[PDB]
């Protein structure tokens, strides 16, 4: 119900496991599809439905559409606020690579965290969340890269004078 | 009704820590292709080399 980051915790045979990380703002729960697969999501004040979803790009929102309109602009540090399962929240700073693709170009960030932080919101130095981390690309026993996950903007050239 | 899948523990809220560490920062250049099914994608880091003779 509040602003913030969230752990996506999971109840099993032995107690809840963080399963992915996610943020609540302006209203709107966002997190990575993997993560939650859809399932709905409760606290106290009450039971989350899911509301958008993007498998392509690993995306999902909750009682909303999605409302993290800040994108990274090409070079400049970020900073992502892991949310390791266990651990407290750790803040680590990335100049952001790029993901060349067919449809645009995403950041890559070459943080290597522990399994269960996929959510874990990257900020820009405004304080405001710019993506996602927890999708990205493993190379042969090597170190791992984070896309950043972001909603829209996901094949727009980001040069144009048309919006 | 009746139904149980997940719960929500809040952590932290957004905000920026001006003292992390920016160790690990490299900015590698990713091309992600596919041909027949299966994804083919390539990572090129780009390390800068201060020349130095034996």
């Amino acid at each position: 119900l509040s602003e913030g980051v969230y752990r996506i915790m999971q109840r099993g045979l032995f107690g809840k496991t963080q399963v992915g990380v996610g943020i609540h703002m302006a209203g709107v729960f966002h997190t990575m599809w993997h993560v939650t697969r859809g399932s709905v999501i409760c606290h106290e004040t009450g039971r989350l439905e899911p509301s958008w979803a993007d498998v392509r790009n690993d995306m999902i929102s909750y009682g909303g559409g999605w409302r993290l309109g800040d994108k990274w602009d090409k070079e400049e540090d970020v900073q992502v606020l892991a949310i390791e399962p266990g651990k407290n929240p750790k803040h680590v700073q990335t100049k952001p690579g790029l993901f060349k693709t067919l449809t645009g170009e995403i950041g890559a960030v070459t943080l290597d965290f522990k399994p269960g932080t996929s959510g874990s919101p990257i900020i820009n130095k405004k304080g405001k969340v710019i993506g996602l981390y927890g999708n990205g690309v493993v190379t042969k026993s090597g170190d791992y890269v984070s896309a950043i996950t972001q909603a829209e903007r996901i094949g727009e050239p980001d040069y144009e004078v048309d919006e | 009704m009746g139904s149980a899948d997940l719960s929500l523990e809040k952590a932290a809220n957004v905000q920026w820590d001006e003292m992390a560490d920016i160790t690990g920062s490299s900015p590698i250049i990713e091309v992600k292709q596919d041909e027949d099914g299966s994804f083919s994608i390539r990572d090129i880091e780009e390390t800068n080399m201060i020349a130095q003779v034996k």
